[PDB]
């Protein structure tokens, strides 16, 4: 780890971090690339535009 | 303008609760002047506004 924050060596506005963060256990509200799809599902198949539709 | 078979208002607390929305009456017809070429014989030319249902 000191080696990867050697490469950035930067940290003068806090973090920076220039990783990836591919971790998240569960939520009803951050979302993955799925966002535009949950979206859709709340606001019309059950929200607004019922069955038949 | 939404489309939906069930009875259920666009305000409710599902959507985003905000503007006015009321229920509408016959099918959507988008601005033109009916007649513009004489295509129909017979036919009134017709004076449509924006919103406007007679």
């Amino acid at each position: 780890t000191f080696k990867i924050m050697s490469e950035k060596l930067k940290f003068t506005g806090d973090a920076m971090d220039v990783g990836g963060l591919m971790i998240k256990n569960v939520t009803p509200g951050t979302g993955d690339k799925d966002v535009v799809t949950k979206g859709q599902m709340e606001a019309f198949m059950k929200n607004w535009m019922e069955n038949k539709l | 303008y939404r489309i939906g078979s069930y009875y259920i208002t666009e305000e409710d607390i599902n959507p985003g609760d905000s503007i006015s929305l009321g229920f509408g009456s016959w099918a959507k017809v988008t601005g033109v002047i009916m007649g513009t070429g004489v295509v129909n014989p017979d036919g009134s030319v017709p004076n449509a506004q924006r919103v406007e249902f007679q």
